[PDB]
């Protein structure tokens, strides 16, 4: 009966691949470009917002940079609808920790929590895999200022600058030249976006199409402070790092 | 029921706990260690109904080192202790609830400061220099009102217990054997070998 | 053997001009066993405040609720949450458990961001709001507190008055109660400054 | 309460009291205990108030849905619904129901569903605690085949009786006369039935 | 507590007094008994307050979404048939023991429901602790087609006789006016015949009369 | 293969193919009817035709008395038909109970339509072979036509037609309404109500009927119910005079 | 019996496309135009009925609708996907909002909220994605007056104005050019009607062509007065007489 | 491109079932059975095929009884039929139950027909690969019944399907024509022993029982019951005596 | 045809054939000959056992399944096991809760709708197994032949198996004498005996080959193998 209409999401190739992990990795590779570097004092996360049109409301808008915990936070590549089922579930995890032990969950915990959830629909279930890459920004201080990266396989690494969708070995290769271990966080704001300057497919860079952000100590405090630069602060960084 | 005292010091938290084990008319036993090493510096002392209590305990435990494999990290005592609220917190609204009370005392490696928390069966939880349960605080708090200094060392720390134990012996109706004494710091968890003559 | 009179405790609200006022006992109890003095009651969550009276593990689950509520909120609301719809949250929270309820008092207080009103609100244990202007009382010695306000509080206090009127009502009502004391806790609250002072207050 | 049905010559009447109390008050003294489940079904209902109008709703919807279906149920199947809800859910219900029916092929139909959940066919049916009052009465006064005005004479007299002995019973009688002619509501007022 | 409705020649009143108990304390002296169901169907509840607040949130909201499903106005038989079959179902142990009136496009509605989900049908109700003093009034004063005026009359005095009788009920009269032509009328304390006087003394304290231990500032910003 | 034309997914032009292929089947059974509003009733009229000398002809029908005010004319296979009618009777039973008062026309239609769209939308049930038509005396709208097809999509009519020969019966109404000016048929009885849908259906149509060729359906204020043989009848003869 | 299709009917093609959500997409395309414009004091949307039959009663189907007091959606493409949709918008707008907060949930909330709604058609087991895009326009205390698309992925994004379906390059293209940060609602409805009047074939009228907006309070909508607090809903369709009355204004 | 006839529940694109046009090549596979309705009752006959010698005369019963008032025959799968008629002895059961009163035919015949109808609802079951012939006596009066695999039915003067029903059709409507006010219940037994009787020359190659059944007011009280010895022989040499 | 209507029992092929039905059929044609009949008084079951190897047991044929009635097989050997135990526990139930022993016909309504059940349903297989029934109930002796297809069928003898046409063509010719033997179980069985050699072209029945099981009117179902089917050969 229904058998003959079954995709089989969950299967391997000869090669020993799974098909929809690659497939949804495809699809990522086309979605705006998201770049996190990390430095001794923060965290920088700048993406590139595909397609916009002077209509949209950039004030309102998130497509790409959404706040997990006041600590954790991610940059988005694929497919935005997908994204939020996870980022919801995410919040959800971070808080359930936050309640069981006192304590805001440790930045691993909660990326391990999220790739196996994208694991599973890798390996049961019959369901497409998510059509989601993420960078997640984080602070706990266990590890400090930590950044990971997941994609639909529920595979995640740790980096010390990496980029997802769009683009990324022009990119890799940049951060790979440019970054050093010892960099300060406005180093970083300004090799983020060059390297965005230098691997779009846009004519320019201009502001409204950037989201961006950073995790600071907050400069003045003693304690972590996540910032998401508003559409005016994109333009301000912009012209500061020469590329008006 | 049993005997369960905790005191923290300037750098360790003490535990005692009465060795009887009575089921109704006989003494069974008077060696029973009412205790489970959680985590190397996180010691849990407890009293209750006969099974849940060793239940429950060992449960903790299991959690714990759980979370220690998965992490290769040592939970705070903050964060065990909020573990472990949760639990009972979910037990008095359960099927069959776990009459347990606990005391968790920790050094907190992070910190650098040995932590003592009271958790009833309720899921009633709270940090305190010195804690009971049961009725021993009825014969003990008042000397430890009195004696108790933040700034005392481990030495001052055993007397006050070796102290508020007399006054057990005279005063309550129950023989409880005595009490098996644990101090928790910096470099983990040892039993006192002597109170019986120390 | 009543769950609200194990533990012991007592959260007094009122407002003022262009303030209220939270305030609660220290006091946590096992029946006649003094337990610790250093329980509040009082909680915020932004500029949202809530004293809890009543079983202490429900005071503390629900603080912990909270939280996590008004956590989430935030996150999709990009706003923190207002009195008056925290209040709304906690009395649908405390109905969802009708049949297995939890054995607390409630009482919010705070001041609306936008619209600057001052606000506080009561609860019984399944969620039933009390919503008047002048003061809200809870937990054991609820009875004297009444006593209290009714005829201490009046209208329009200033921030400094309010806090004598509260910190007065609270004081002789615990010590009236065998169950409250063991210190003291006031909140003034105002638009732009929250100030907490500890009592001095009897030990017996 | 104090309900009652009777078949006369041309079909059926139902006849209730008004009296709800709770304890020695009057909850209300104008209730309609004669509730209709079809056209031509009628019950009188006893027992616990909420009980009973959830049977009778509940009796109504099965009653529209096999009419929908099948066209117009027999009073015997109206009683059997009855019957179903009030045996099978014998542990939760404080219901004694007395249902009335008006049918070409029948005539006349009464059928007697007390507490249990029995169910018992019958020339007239009386029921609720007034009832008890009138066991001797309506037994010698009672025949076959009476007519109209006859049959609410009977009803009148008899619920005035148990009107009269029990404090459960009282304010205005009710009517409810089912005949091919059609669907009738009487009421008879205190000033008058007192009389009798 | 004391809960009248009341009909009349162009629709329905209902009133309630302001009092709320726990024991013998009043907890409020002015609270809203009077709830919206939707904008013209109107609820009084005597019982459990959070149980009358809830059962009249709930069908309140499912009426609204029904409302707009069907494209029609609510009617008082869906409230009515809502509330009875949901306090049916939990046996009472909902407490709520409720006057529900309105008009719809069907004409204007009086109802009472009862914990255990039974429904009476009236031109005039009372329900609480003051039933008794109220129903004395409607008993003597009601008749057959009252205007608008005599109904708030009535239906006022009726509140009235359980406030100033019945030790459970006091403070404050609530009114709403719910007629077929038209908007219904709240009319929240239409009658405050209770005002505390003024007091013998003053209270207020000369400031620095607490005993402080130690003062902090509270963080509330990011 | 074309798996797409199967089951209830999106063809690559948009389009669900086996909505379009049960809109086919509608037109199975060759039958055409039609729906008017008079002043306070509402007609409808079907053709019935029994090929077969061995059926019994009181059985053959496409009308159903849905609940005490409201009636459908279904076109389509049988089957699909009672078993959207059985569904219908249950729907308005339940709004009746749950809600104390008679499910309206327009809200039972949603309904129906409702349950279609579901079929539309998971892969698991085929949509239905069927157009509803429904018909009442609402007591908020008065005379109502409220048709659903398989695609979960209805809407209001002043009067509509269903079937084969839809379109010439659909451009004789546009006609008159054209003419009218008004929104409905202006009569005071139901009987001329019923007396203008046969002439329409006649002139539209190009054919006599004799009584046993069609099926009548009315609907008045708290009653819908079903014209006999006879009362048919009665009808023709009346339009056959004066005519 | 028993739906035993619980495998995704959406999967990923190897060049990364979603073949069911394009296909959505497709339908939507071919749907009747319709469009957003906010303005400094309110909102517009706004389409074109395309009524199937002039024996149809137009006005029995509404392809604008009240989510709330203060949000109001219009769609293109298939009209039973969006009516099905509304009911689950405005019963969703209740269970994870009003029966919580005691309040309306604010616009982007319940955008999000059918969002999801969308996003779990393009992966659960054994449904289709729906062929529809909505604009949801709508407004709330601490966010003002806001304007969403969402698209059959489950994908929503705010916008200053939009058009969707048919004609809907021409109409974007005609809304940039006339669109400023200072319109006012009138000016807004004005450009509206005459964006539309580009898609529109045949009459172009008050019966012809489907108006709402979020505006002020309306309090004579309310149905009630004495609670000062609630002045009524900020939703209001026009009639027929007030699109007409615009018109003249052309 | 096509295969629309690989699966239940799917419209070809002309609008059919092909998976239910084929169950009927089951049915008109099957044995002739048929059913005449006379004036106060109904009679149901089967033809069943002697494979041969081995087979016990009188013991295969096809013909079911449903209630007390109702019989069944049918033609095509022979276990389909039972499975139907299982169905339709819960459902006058449950009808019986609920409502005191024994199912009414036409009530009970909707029951049949939405339980077949649902079997073309969905590609996990197959159709019925029978037609069902079935009727009996109620509260006002007789009635017979035919229900195809798709569930359609209607009610029947007389009624006949499998190998044979050509001829039974043909011999069916001759008895209409030429007995316009009725039949009696005994000359629909011998009516119906000869149409089977006709109904056999498309089986020649086999020998064959006669099976008959009724159900009438004045001849079995309303009861459905089994044509047995003198009856059934008079029957069989009617029809004997009329095939020459 | 074939090709594409085969893949499962939910489908019909364009003439109404089902043919995973037929194929299930197909395994019956292919297990060792089994032959059933009976007279008045008693029914007999023989069956023709296969071995695997010289070294191998010969696989039994025969189950019983209540003291009254009993069954053999062709086909696959767990279907048989599956049925028979199913009809072990609708015989125990009709004596548990009825007291009454479960005629012989019954059996058979209750085995074709077992059978059916698989036939008209998703994921499901029909039967591979084909089934002779023997009884003696309170209407006497008693023989059933089930077809997976669910076709149940009471007969005075019957074959089933591979080459069972032989036997089913002696047994045709022998009816009205075999049927007469009443009150000698031992010529009824030496009946079947001769029976089941019209279907051997093979080789030739011995004795740990050889079973026979017979139920009748003062006997309960028995069955015998080995020394105990030597007087038979």
């Amino acid at each position: 009966g229904s058998r003959r209409y079954d995709s089989r999401t969950t299967i391997f190739s000869p090669e020993g691949r799974l098909y929809q992990v690659e497939y949804a990795l495809e699809s990522i590779s086309h979605a705006g470009t998201a770049i996190g570097i990390m430095a001794s004092d923060g965290i920088v996360l700048a993406a590139e917002r595909k397609v916009t049109s002077t209509l949209l409301e950039q004030d309102t808008s998130t497509e790409k940079l959404y706040k997990l915990n006041d600590k954790i936070a991610v940059a988005v590549a694929g497919l935005t609808a997908d994204a939020e089922i996870l980022i919801n579930t995410a919040r959800i995890h971070a808080q359930n920790y936050l309640k069981t032990y006192n304590e805001d969950i440790p930045v691993e915990i909660l990326v391990r929590r999220l790739s196996d959830i994208k694991q599973g629909y890798t390996q049961h279930g019959g369901l497409r895999p998510f059509g989601v890459s993420f960078i997640y920004a984080g602070y706990d201080d266990r590890y400090g200022y930590q950044l990971y990266t997941s994609n639909p396989s529920g595979n995640y690494t740790g980096w010390k600058a990496i980029s997802v969708g769009a683009n990324t070995s022009a990119a890799q290769t940049l951060l790979q030249m440019d970054y050093k271990d010892d960099m300060k966080v406005d180093d970083a704001i300004e090799l983020a976006l060059k390297t965005l300057s230098k691997t779009t497919d846009s004519s320019a860079l201009t502001y409204d199409r950037l989201e961006f952000a950073t995790i600071r100590k907050g400069a003045n405090d003693g304690e972590v402070y996540q910032k998401i630069f508003k559409p005016q602060e994109i333009k301000d960084i912009l012209v500061k790092t020469g590329i008006t | 029921m049993d005997i369960i005292l905790g005191i923290r010091v300037q750098d360790s938290v003490i535990l005692a706990s009465s060795k009887a084990v009575t089921r109704g008319i006989s003494v069974l036993k008077d060696s029973d260690d009412k205790t489970r090493q959680l985590s190397p510096h996180t010691l849990m002392s407890f009293a209750g109904e006969a099974g849940d209590t060793v239940q429950f305990a060992e449960y903790i435990q299991a959690n714990i080192q759980l979370y220690s494999i998965r992490e290769d990290y040592e939970l705070s005592p903050q964060a065990v202790s909020s573990f472990v609220r949760q639990e009972l917190a979910k037990s008095i609204r359960s099927r069959r609830p776990y009459q347990v009370n606990v005391l968790i005392g920790g050094y907190d490696k992070k910190k650098n400061k040995p932590e003592l928390y009271q958790i009833d069966y309720l899921g009633t939880k709270v940090e305190l220099p010195y804690g009971a349960h049961g009725y021993s605080g009825f014969y003990t708090f008042s000397l430890l009102d009195h004696h108790y200094r933040p700034d005392m060392t481990t030495e001052e720390g055993l007397d006050l217990l070796k102290l508020c134990v007399q006054e057990l012996e005279k005063r309550m109706p129950m023989d409880f054997k005595g009490v098996i004494v644990k101090i928790v710091d910096k470099d983990g968890i040892r039993q006192v070998d002597d109170f019986q003559a120390q | 053997s009543d769950p609200s009179s194990i533990n012991g405790g007592i959260v007094v609200a009122m407002t003022g001009k262009d303030c209220v006022a939270i305030a609660c006992d220290l006091r946590l109890g096992s029946q006649s066993l003094g337990v610790s003095n250093k329980f509040e009651k009082i909680f915020h969550y932004g500029h949202v405040f809530l004293g809890i009276t009543g079983l202490a593990t429900d005071v503390t689950t629900l603080n912990e609720m909270f939280r996590y509520k008004t956590n989430l909120y935030k996150l999709k609301e990009e706003r923190a949450i207002e009195p008056e719809t925290f209040t709304q949250l906690v009395s649908s929270s405390l109905y969802e458990r009708r049949f297995g309820p939890y054995f607390v008092g409630p009482v919010v207080a705070g001041i609306n961001s936008k619209s600057g009103k001052p606000f506080i609100a009561g609860f019984d244990l399944i969620g039933c709001i009390d919503e008047a202007k002048d003061f809200i009382v809870s937990g054991t010695a609820s009875d004297q507190l009444f006593g209290m306000c009714e005829s201490l509080y009046e209208p329009n206090l200033e921030p400094e008055d309010l806090f004598e009127t509260i910190s007065q009502a609270l004081l002789n009502a615990a010590d009236r109660d065998a169950l409250s004391g063991w210190g003291a806790v006031v909140y003034i609250i105002k638009k732009d400054e929250v100030v907490k002072r500890y009592l001095k207050m009897r030990q017996d | 309460t104090s309900i009652m049905a009777v078949t006369f010559k041309d079909g059926v009447i139902l006849g209730a009291d008004s009296r709800t109390t709770t304890g020695a008050y009057i909850a209300n003294r104008v209730t309609d205990k004669l509730t209709r489940v079809h056209d031509k079904i009628w019950c009188c209902r006893s027992g616990s108030a909420a009980d009973t109008q959830a049977i009778a709703d509940i009796v109504q919807y099965h009653l529209e849905l096999y009419t929908s279906q099948y066209g117009t149920p027999s009073t015997e199947t109206a009683a059997s619904v009855f019957k179903e809800l009030c045996y099978e859910n014998k542990d939760n219900l404080t219901a004694g129901i007395i249902v009335a029916g008006y049918d070409d092929k029948n005539k006349g139909e009464v059928y007697t569903i007390p507490l249990g959940g029995s169910v018992h066919k019958l020339p007239y049916a009386i029921a609720g605690s007034g009832s008890t009052f009138i066991y001797g009465y309506c037994d010698k006064n009672f025949r076959e085949n009476m007519s109209k005005e006859e049959t609410v004479d009977f009803i009148k007299h008899s619920l005035s009786q148990a009107i009269k002995w029990d404090g459960s019973s009282g304010g205005v009688i009710r009517m409810v006369v089912l005949t091919a002619a059609g669907v009738e509501r009487l009421i008879f007022y205190p000033d008058e039935y007192e009389q009798l | 507590t004391t809960i009248v409705g009341v009909k009349f020649n162009n629709g329905v009143v209902i009133a309630a007094d302001t009092r709320s108990t726990q024991g013998p304390i009043v907890a409020d002296k002015n609270c809203a008994k009077l709830h919206r169901i939707s904008p013209k169907i109107w609820c009084a509840g005597a019982g459990t307050a959070a149980d009358t607040e809830a059962v009249t949130q709930l069908i309140g909201s499912n009426i609204e979404l029904h409302s707009l499903y069907t494209s029609r106005e609510p009617r008082v038989v869906s409230a009515l048939q809502m509330l009875k079959q949901h306090l049916f179902k939990y046996q009472g142990h909902i407490g709520a023991y409720l006057i529900v009136a309105g008009v719809d496009p069907t004409g204007s509605h009086l109802f009472s429901i009862h914990a255990h989900g039974s429904t009476d049908v009236g031109y005039y109700l009372s329900l609480g602790s003051g039933s008794l003093a109220a129903m004395a009034v409607l008993e003597s004063h009601w008749k057959q087609d009252l205007t608008k005026e005599e109904a708030i009359k009535l239906a006022s005095d009726a509140i009235q006789a359980g406030i100033w009788n019945d030790l459970g009920s006091g403070s404050n009269v609530d009114v709403c006016v719910m007629e077929i032509g038209k908007d219904a009328e709240y009319l929240r304390n239409y009658l405050t015949p209770n005002v505390r006087e003024e007091k013998q003394k003053s209270y207020k304290f000369p400031r620095g009369t607490t005993a402080v231990l130690k003062e902090s500032i509270v963080n509330i910003c990011d | 293969a074309g798996y797409d034309r199967h089951i209830t997914i999106f063809s690559p032009e948009g389009r669900l193919y086996q909505v379009e292929y049960a809109f086919k089947a509608t037109n199975q059974t060759n039958i055409n009817s039609l729906a008017v509003r008079g002043k306070d009733c509402t007609v409808v009229i079907s053709q019935k035709k029994v090929p077969d000398k061995l059926l019994d002809p009181t059985t053959v029908s496409y009308i159903f008395c849905i609940s005490r005010t409201i009636g459908m004319v279904v076109n389509g296979p049988i089957p699909d038909a009672r078993n959207a009618a059985l569904r219908a009777k249950a729907e308005a039973a339940e709004f009746r109970y749950k809600y104390g008062y008679d499910m309206p026309c327009d809200v039972l239609a949603k309904r129906m339509a409702n349950l279609s769209q579901i079929y539309t939308q998971r892969a698991y049930m085929r949509p239905l072979g069927v157009i509803l038509t429904f018909v009442s005396v609402d007591e908020e709208l008065g005379p109502s036509i409220y048709k659903t097809d398989p695609a979960g999509y209805y809407v209001g009519y002043k009067a509509t037609a269903t079937g084969p020969k839809q379109q010439e019966i659909t451009t004789n109404l546009e006609n008159h309404f054209k003419k009218s000016k008004i929104d409905h048929i202006n009569e005071e009885s139901w009987e001329k109500v019923v007396e203008f849908a046969i002439t329409h259906m006649i002139d539209a149509l190009g054919t006599e009927f004799s009584k046993n060729d069609l099926e009548v359906g009315v609907a008045t204020k708290d009653k819908f119910f079903t014209l006999s043989a006879e009362n048919i009848e009665e009808r023709l003869v009346a339009i056959a005079e004066q005519d | 019996m028993t739906d035993r299709y619980s495998f995704s009917l959406t999967t990923f093609s190897p060049s990364g496309k979603l073949g069911q959500i394009d296909y959505a997409l497709t339908a939507v395309k071919q749907g009747v135009t319709s469009l957003g414009i906010k303005a400094t004091n309110g909102v517009v949307i706004a389409t074109e009925k395309k009524s199937s039959s002039p024996l149809a009663m137009s006005e029995t189907l509404s392809k604008v609708s009240l989510l709330t007091p203060d949000i109001g959606a219009v769609y293109s493409g298939m009209g039973p996907d969006y009516r099905v949709l509304v009911d689950k918008s405005r019963k969703v707008a209740h269970t994870s909002y009003k029966r919580i907060y005691g309040e309306y949930p604010p616009t982007k909330l319940l955008v999000s909220e059918v969002a999801k709604i969308m996003q779990e058609a393009t992966q659960s087991g054994g449904v289709r994605p729906f062929g529809v895009s909505l604009l949801i326009a709508g407004h709330d205390e601490f966010n003002g007056f806001s304007l969403y698309q969402v698209d059959p992925s489950g994908s929503y994004f705010p916008w200053k104005a939009t058009a969707i379906g048919k004609g809907s390059v021409a109409a974007k293209t005609f809304l940039e050019k006339r669109w400023n940060d200072e319109l006012e609602l009138e000016d807004a409805i004005h450009i509206a009607l005459l964006t539309l009047k580009e898609s529109v074939e045949g009459e172009f009228n008050g019966d012809t062509i489907e108006l709402a907006i979020i505006g002020d309070e309306n309090p004579d909508l309310l149905g009630y007065t004495g609670i000062p607090t609630d002045k009524g809903p900020r939703f209001r369709k026009l009639t027929s007489q007030e699109i007409n009355d615009r018109l003249e204004a052309l | 491109g096509t295969g629309y006839d690989l699966s239940n529940s799917v419209f070809s694109p002309d609008g059919r079932n092909f998976q239910v046009e084929y169950a009927v090549k089951a049915v008109e596979n099957g044995t002739t059975s048929i059913g005449i309705k006379c004036n106060d009752g109904v009679v149901f006959a089967v033809e069943k095929l002697i494979t041969s010698k081995l087979l016990v005369p009188q013991k295969n019963v096809k013909i079911q009884v449903v209630d007390r008032h109702i019989g069944c025959v049918y033609s095509g799968l022979i276990p389909d039929g039972r499975h139907l008629v299982n169905r339709g002895r819960e459902e006058a059961a449950s009808f019986k139950k609920l409502y005191k009163t024994p199912i009414p035919i036409p009530a009970f015949a909707d029951r049949l027909g939405q339980y077949v109808q649902a079997h073309t609802l969905y590609n996990s079951v197959r159709p019925f690969g029978v037609s069902t012939i079935f009727g009996g006596v109620d509260k006002n009066g007789a009635h017979l019944y035919m229900l195809e695999p798709s569930g359609s039915y209607w009610g029947y003067k007389g009624a006949a399907t499998g190998k044979g029903r050509q001829s039974a059709k043909a011999e069916l409507e001759k008895l209409v024509d030429h007995h316009p006010e009725g039949l009696s219940a005994r000359e629909a037994v011998k009516q119906a022993a000869k149409i089977i009787y006709l109904a056999h020359e498309d089986n020649k190659e086999k020998d064959f029982e006669l099976e008959i059944s009724w159900c009438s007011l004045s001849e079995t009280n309303g009861l459905h019951k089994f044509v047995k010895g003198d009856l059934l022989q008079e029957a069989i040499d009617f029809a004997q005596k009329e095939i020459n | 045809f074939r090709n594409n209507y085969d893949g499962d029992t939910v489908t019909f092929s364009p003439t109404g054939r089902l043919f995973q039905v037929e194929y299930a059929l197909e395994a019956i044609k292919q297990g060792s000959v089994t032959v059933g009949l009976r007279s008045n008084t008693h029914a007999v079951l023989v069956a023709l056992k296969r071995n695997a190897d010289e070294l191998s047991s010969y696989q039994k044929k025969i189950i019983k399944c209540d003291e009254h009635m009993g069954l053999s097989l062709a086909g696959l050997a767990p279907d048989a096991r599956v049925l028979s135990n199913y009809l072990r526990q609708q015989c125990n139930y009709s004596s548990l809760v009825f007291n009454r022993k479960l005629a012989v016909e019954r059996a058979g309504h209750l085995l074709c709708d077992k059978a059916q059940k698989n036939t008209q349903s998703y994921g499901g297989r029909p039967y591979g197994v084909g089934l002779l029934i023997i009884g003696y109930d309170k209407s006497g002796a008693h023989l059933l032949e089930f077809q997976p297809s669910g076709n149940v069928t009471e007969l005075y003898g019957t074959a089933i198996g591979a080459r069972s046409q032989g036997a089913k063509t002696y047994l045709e010719r022998t009816l009205d004498t075999f049927i007469k033997i009443d009150g000698n179980p031992d010529e009824l069985i030496k009946a079947g005996v001769e029976a089941i050699s019209q279907s051997l072209r093979d080789e030739s029945l011995t004795v740990d080959n050889l079973s026979i099981a017979i139920v009748g009117k003062d006997t309960p179902f028995t069955i015998y193998d080995g020394e105990a089917v030597a007087k038979y050969i």
